[PDB]
């Protein structure tokens, strides 16, 4: 995204494959990291199991 | 230039197809070991439609002999004009799928249709410009329509812009020596819809009828009707092979002969027919060829035209004539039947003009004609088709290859969608 | 072609002003022309931005002097 | 545990590696015959002939974020939606 | 002038030879009891190449012979063009070393490689300007696999300048009739990727595959193998001993084929291979050549190219044929199959013309392939190693002949290293 500086975004490439690669850079890590571990919690097999079980029980 | 691949499958193509090569090594002086040996300059001047040049001036026929019985490959390879083929291109199996549709198309069929893809591909590139693909089956057994739909289908997608003409033999009401082969046949037309630009059909009643009553032979076997179905074959592409003054190729004969995509279902004949103790009390003139070609009896479909309007009629004539005459006598074929013609096409007739007549004549035509009494020849089956359904028989051998009880419903009822608009336009 | 005739059939938008003909002619045209458009010239069918061409032509065909939302 | 196939992480390796150990996941660096619960690619969804489980790629997105693609389906959706995609 | 000392080594390296150095007494002209009858006069031009010229017009070749075992030595010698090499070049053993890759490594090829680098040693000096050698052998065995690896490790640090090939034999997963020959493999390959030039993997299953299904033969035998591989051997050399429009040497080729210092593993192949019924039904031109020697199936390697992507081609013409043809058909090749290709080598096939073509035929190609598909290969011998490893398998042999564990621990190391590279750039 290109932040114009009326502030309108412009949507200018997309990756289906973008470059995960945190090296050390110090902000690389903190975002790329971050957002590899969300994802994996948002996405435990178990997640949906243990919700079901707590609201059956 | 324009050369075309040719396919045969299951026993009557192979047959066929065994006939048609010898027909058309006669014309252009082949000999059965692959020499030249012949008279006229323009035999050797378009043998590259047909044939491929190999060393010592030997021509390989451009054929694909493919069957799921080993056997029938012999009866090619141990008769005449059975050493010319090529040794790699005989694919075969070793079951010949019974008469089961299913065993060809999807279970015992798939294994070899990679092969013949294989031999196909090898052939279609050392063309210099293909034309298209010719095909010789039966509908109606277990290799022949299983296998040549699916072979058909596989080529369609990956040559979605030549020409695909199909000679195929149909079920017939009185002749019939199989008891399921109205499921073969169902199976097969819809796959024959969206998948052929030129679909030639041909039954043995027709052909039988020929030879009882036009030629007036004995005992007509196999051989007569092979013979007959090599000589309309040949005449259909003429105007490729030798010169003339109206030349009409495949595509040409498609765009005047096809108003619209589904109605590509032609019926056949060959005009100059006669006994071999009547040759002498009849003239060949155009006018009697031309009478003879339009003749109900003289026709190679068991469909009635007289039942039905023809949409548009091709005929190719060869020989050394006077246009005028052709003309003449052609557009009064068209004033007389009025009443067979539609109305809102005018100009219903196609004409070409080759000047190289078959050898040991003088003159010969072939017609093509695209009319809607061909529904029947579909009525029929879908009726037999009824009667084996909801008393389902024979089924078991169908559905336990995987084909599941919708296809045939989604096939049948392609069949009546066919025939439905065949018949809207007759009226 | 079968897929879209069959879709014609079942959602009904033939009448007479729109034959079968003329549906053939609209199918042949457009996965002409998105054939042509893409590199490789094979593409033997229709994708499906062929397929929001042909629906877009349909719906400008009915409900004429209408807005392209409510369309 | 749930169990990670990172054998085609590629660039993600490292920085999916940590998170595995965040998690206190267990890995599997070179894969495995049986089934995993979740699968990491680095490229093509069709890295890996996979079954069951989850795979971190979606078909065929390789094609669909080319310029030509993502182009198209913007001015399909501007013809449909001028006003709201005037962003591009 | 640019001489080649040969180097055979084992039992299939020996019958290889032998095979060989018929088909090229054949091809130069030369009788079996050592004289010339020929009908050229450029079969003598550069005949200074394999052959060394005795006394009374007597032509003898390198061929350095080699084995454990002395039954292989005595089969040459009583065998077709036996009498053809020089009595004195027979260096054999006393026994054949087992199936032990230690044996050979270590004890039994020590006291026998001095021996053979004696005579290496003393026909090298007998040549105008060595152009290299060639080693041929299997690698499943004890004699073979171990002797043509300490014997090419001292070659190499002796003539650290000169071409070193080697046409091996990589063992095959399903064509077995060996047990302990994984382990030979694995302890040789991280030698053969140090200490040579080039090496063309001859996996014997392909060849199988070529008989049964190119040539239409019921029963083949080993001869009939060792035809291929004499036929790719002739082939390689050709632009060394007989004129042409595009020569190319073995150092061209080499300088053409590795983009790095490991990546010369390659794939070979013959272009006109028929059958004895179907050549009348046949043209002989270019284009059908390059078809039959780019498919995979008229490929001397186990292993599908479909799988990876060619790094780079060679094509080593025989025949009085066309340039502007031969440029025609590789710019074809390359334009259709482009997956089948590296990206970052534009025009990845490497040429060549020689006008005499092999008697008989007038016209033929030898196809040199690099690809990363060959790491198939690797891959399908360490897994078994592996297998026969981790519960310790036949190693009391191997250990009490005076090897140690890590030994094999490192080969696998850098075995499962080159397989890791050569896939690092597909
Ligand atoms: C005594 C005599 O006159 O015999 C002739 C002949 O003219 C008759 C009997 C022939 C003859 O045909 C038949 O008797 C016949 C019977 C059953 C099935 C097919 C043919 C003939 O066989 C057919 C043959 O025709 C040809 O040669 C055409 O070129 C034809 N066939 C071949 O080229 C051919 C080549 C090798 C083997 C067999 C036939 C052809 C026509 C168009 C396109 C391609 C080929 C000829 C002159 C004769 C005989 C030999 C009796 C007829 O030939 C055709 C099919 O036009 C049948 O009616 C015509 C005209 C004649 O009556
Ligand atoms: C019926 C016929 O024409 O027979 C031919 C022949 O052309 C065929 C059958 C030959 C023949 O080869 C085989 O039968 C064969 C069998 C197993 C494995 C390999 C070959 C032939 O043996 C091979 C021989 O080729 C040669 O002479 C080459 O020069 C060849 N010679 C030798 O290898 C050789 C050497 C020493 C003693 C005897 C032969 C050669 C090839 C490359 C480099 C140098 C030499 C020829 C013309 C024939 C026969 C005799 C059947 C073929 O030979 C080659 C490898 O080019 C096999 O396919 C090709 C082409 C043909 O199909
Ligand atoms: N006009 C001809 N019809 C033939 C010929 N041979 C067979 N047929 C007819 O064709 C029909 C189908 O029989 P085939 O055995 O040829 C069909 P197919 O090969 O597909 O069956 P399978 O080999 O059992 O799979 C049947 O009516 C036969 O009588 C022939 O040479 N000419
Ligand atoms: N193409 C050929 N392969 C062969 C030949 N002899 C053996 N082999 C194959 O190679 C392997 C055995 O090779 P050898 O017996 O020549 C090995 P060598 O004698 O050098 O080892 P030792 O047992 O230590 O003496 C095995 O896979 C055989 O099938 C041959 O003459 N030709
Ligand atoms: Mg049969
Ligand atoms: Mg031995």
């Amino acid at each position: 995204i290109l932040l114009m500086k009326n502030l309108k975004p412009i949507l200018l490439g997309v990756n289906a494959n973008p470059s995960m690669r945190i090296e050390p850079s110090l902000v690389d890590e903190e975002v790329k990291v971050a957002v590899i571990r969300d994802t994996l919690r948002l996405m435990d097999p178990l997640k949906k199991k243990r919700e079901n079980q707590s609201q059956q029980l | 230039m324009r050369e075309i691949v040719h396919i045969q499958a299951g026993q009557c193509g192979n047959q066929i197809g065994a006939k048609f090569w010898e027909v058309i090594s006669d014309e252009h002086g082949i000999d059965p070991t692959g020499t030249y040996h012949g008279d006229s300059d323009l035999q050797l001047d378009r043998i590259s439609v047909y044939y491929n040049e190999a060393t010592g001036g030997k021509y390989v026929p451009r054929a694909i002999l493919v069957d799921l019985e080993p056997g029938t490959m012999d009866s090619v390879r141990s008769g005449p004009f059975g050493q010319i083929f090529r040794p790699d291109n005989f694919v075969f199996g070793q079951s010949g799928a019974g008469n089961n549709w299913a065993k060809g198309h999807y279970t015992e069929g798939a294994e070899l249709v990679d092969s013949v893809l294989d031999v196909v591909r090898k052939e279609a590139e050392s063309c210099d410009c293909l034309q298209g693909f010719q095909l010789t089956h039966s509908l109606g057994g277990g290799t022949g329509s299983g296998m040549g739909t699916l072979l058909i289908s596989k080529i369609r997608e990956e040559y979605p812009d030549r020409i695909m003409n199909t000679f195929s033999v149909v079920p017939s009401p009185k002749v019939s020596d199989t008891v399921v082969e109205p499921y073969n046949a169902t199976l097969s037309v819809h796959q024959l819809v969206e998948n052929t630009d030129e679909t030639y059909c041909i039954d043995n009643e027709a052909l039988y009828d020929i030879c009882f009553r036009t030629l007036k032979l004995t005992t007509p076997t196999y051989g007569d009707l092979n013979h007959l179905v090599s000589a309309t074959m040949s005449g259909v592409t003429t105007c490729l092979r030798f010169p003339g003054q109206l030349n009409a190729d495949l595509r040409k004969l498609a765009v005047n002969m096809v108003p619209f995509p589904r109605l590509h279902f032609f019926m056949p004949g060959f005009a100059p027919l006669t006994s071999r103790g009547s040759q002498q009390y009849r003239a060949l003139t155009v006018p009697e060829l031309t009478q003879q070609v339009f003749d109900a009896k003289n026709m190679m479909a068991a469909c009635d035209p007289r039942h039905g309007r023809y949409l548009t009629v091709a005929a190719v004539f060869r020989g050394r004539m006077s246009m005028k005459e052709v003309d003449e006598q052609m557009l009064n074929v068209q004033n007389k039947n009025s009443s067979y013609f539609v109305e809102w096409i005018p100009n219903n007739v196609k004409t070409a003009v080759c000047d190289i007549p078959p050898r040991g004549l003088k003159m010969a035509v072939t017609f093509i004609g695209n009319s809607t009494a061909i529904q029947e020849l579909f009525k029929r089956i879908s009726e037999q088709f009824t009667a084996m359904f909801r008393r389902k028989a024979f089924l078991h051998w169908y559905t336990g290859e995987g084909m599941d009880e919708m296809e045939f419903t989604e096939a049948e009822s392609n069949m009546n969608d066919l025939v439905s608009e065949y018949q809207q336009y007759q009226d | 072609p079968t897929g879209f005739r069959t879709f014609i059939r079942s959602c009904k938008l033939s009448s007479s002003s729109l034959s079968m003909a003329a549906v053939d002619i609209l199918y042949i045209d457009i996965t002409r022309r998105w054939n042509s458009m893409t590199l490789d010239q094979r593409d033997s069918g229709m994708c499906l931005q062929a397929f929001v061409e042909a629906f877009f032509f349909l719906a400008q065909r009915k409900f004429k002097m209408l807005p392209l939302h409510e369309q | 545990p749930v169990t990670v196939d990172s054998s085609k992480a590629r660039t993600s390796l490292d920085a999916l590696k940590i998170s595995i150990r965040q998690l206190k996941w267990k890995e599997f660096p070179f894969g495995r015959r049986l089934p995993c619960d979740i699968y990491w690619h680095g490229v093509s969804f069709h890295d890996n002939d996979i079954f069951s489980g989850q795979v971190n790629k979606f078909p065929g997105m390789t094609e669909m974020v080319r310029k030509i693609t993502l182009s198209r389906a913007v001015r399909t959706m501007q013809n449909l939606f001028p006003e709201e995609y005037n962003f591009y």
